[PDB]
């Protein structure tokens, strides 16, 4: 649906809402990544941007098929998250409330929404029909499904994917659907597409190693934050080698990885060119990485 | 942050 200056400013004013909720001292966000605090200011600085950019080109704007699901997902996460607020009441303010996970998913979904953004309107003019997909058989994949285009309906990738990669049933499809569709606008874009093959690396295997890595391992954190991970280690402090691991949400298409020391502190590290297989193997040898989310069984790969 |  096609995008002009007043549907923008229309977000722009909900998004402000959103901004003056979480603002309320009772949440008492913290100020670190995902951090809604900056982000919507962030999302809004970087659309004055892209608006600059294209002034007397509002035409253009308005029909790019991205900047159109952009907008309409802008405009329903941010009814959403007022929404939350709403039917939440008190509870948003008791940290550990279900409505407050609800907030700080939210959260990193903004997170990924606003790289998305910087990702295809790169300075402001898009750049989304030549984006380049880091690993390439994933390009070679997207380049033969898709040609150049920014984004697809989750229908249209889960079937080109299929005829690739086989999916073996409805729920795997659902479960794949979540991971890959971090902006949750039930449209696959070549960035996200970038993000998640990147992150199950190597191509020749992909969803045999997202199934490994996600969809039957308890170390993996869907939606989880820097902070949560943190929190969920405490409860195996006196248990050094407890793990879990997730998206990094700063560095999207790399994975973060906390873990208990010997001393008792809970680190987190992104591994430095090593795919996550290679990490997890390391780690588990040395004695880091061995009790997924702090259970006795850990999955040999 | 992120350490080694
Ligand atoms: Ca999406
Ligand atoms: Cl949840
Ligand atoms: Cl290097
Ligand atoms: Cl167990």
């Amino acid at each position: 649906g096609t995008v002009d200056k007043k549907m923008v400013e229309k977000c722009w004013k909900l998004m402000d809402k959103v901004v003056r909720l979480c603002q309320n001292p009772k949440l008492a966000l913290k100020n670190s990544p995902p951090y809604i605090l900056d982000l919507l200011p962030d999302t809004y600085q970087h659309l004055r941007t892209i608006l600059s950019r294209y002034e007397g080109k509002m035409e253009t704007l308005g029909e790019n098929e991205y900047f159109r699901v952009f907008m309409e997902n802008l405009m329903k996460k941010t009814k959403q998250t007022i929404s939350l607020f709403k039917e939440g009441k008190e509870r948003m303010y008791e940290e550990n409330s279900q409505p407050r996970r609800n907030l700080t998913k939210l959260s990193l979904i903004f997170s990924h929404m606003l790289a998305e953004l910087k990702g295809i309107f790169p300075s402001g003019l898009f750049q989304g029909d030549t984006f380049r997909i880091t690993k390439a058989d994933a390009a070679e994949f997207w380049r033969k499904a898709f040609g150049e285009k920014t984004i697809v309906p989750w229908k249209s990738f889960r079937q080109a994917l299929h005829e690739v990669h086989p999916i073996s049933s409805g729920l795997e499809a659902m479960a794949l659907k979540s991971t890959i569709d971090l902006t949750c606008n039930d449209y696959i874009s070549v960035f996200e597409f970038d993000i998640f093959t990147r992150l199950f690396q190597p191509w020749s295997s992909l969803l045999r190693n997202w199934n490994s890595l996600a969809v039957t391992h308890p170390g993996y954190m869907a939606f989880l934050t820097y902070d949560e991970v943190k929190a969920r280690l405490q409860k195996f402090i006196h248990k050094p080698g407890s793990y879990i691991f997730r998206l990094s949400c700063t560095r999207l298409g790399q994975w973060a990885i906390g873990y208990v020391t010997a001393d008792g502190n809970i680190l987190q590290t992104i591994p430095h060119n090593k795919p996550l297989f290679q990490a997890l193997i390391d780690g588990f040898r040395e004695g880091f990485y061995l009790f997924p989310d702090g259970r006795n069984q850990n999955p040999d790969l | 942050r992120y350490d080694a």
